[PDB]
């Protein structure tokens, strides 16, 4: 999507696998505020917005 | 209200502890009141802040 129109999913109802995207690397800025950034994200969380 | 001041005396320091507890679970300027999930939610540098 584009800026003003920044486009929002509701991750609900699944497991996630966090560290596929850890170990990608092939994102250039990875940085996490509030969350850990070693991977520890794989936490229960009641509502994941993309 | 006879022995008003052994009461008095237990109240206080019911409320002391009950004061302590409820201390205990305080943000204190952080980012949550628990440590646990201090620990689980920032790495070990950013979390001994």
């Amino acid at each position: 999507a584009s800026v003003y129109a920044w486009n929002r999913k509701r991750i609900s109802n699944c497991v996630a696998d966090y560290s596929v995207l850890y170990n990608s690397a092939s994102f250039s800025t990875f940085k996490c505020y509030g969350v850990s950034p070693t991977k520890l994200n794989d936490l229960c969380f009641t509502n994941v917005y993309a | 209200s006879a022995l008003g001041k052994l009461q008095d005396v237990v109240n206080q320091n019911a409320q002391a502890l009950n004061t302590l507890v409820k201390q205990l679970s305080s943000n204190f300027g952080a980012i949550s009141s628990v440590l646990n999930d201090i620990l689980s939610r920032l790495d070990p540098p950013e979390a001994e802040v």
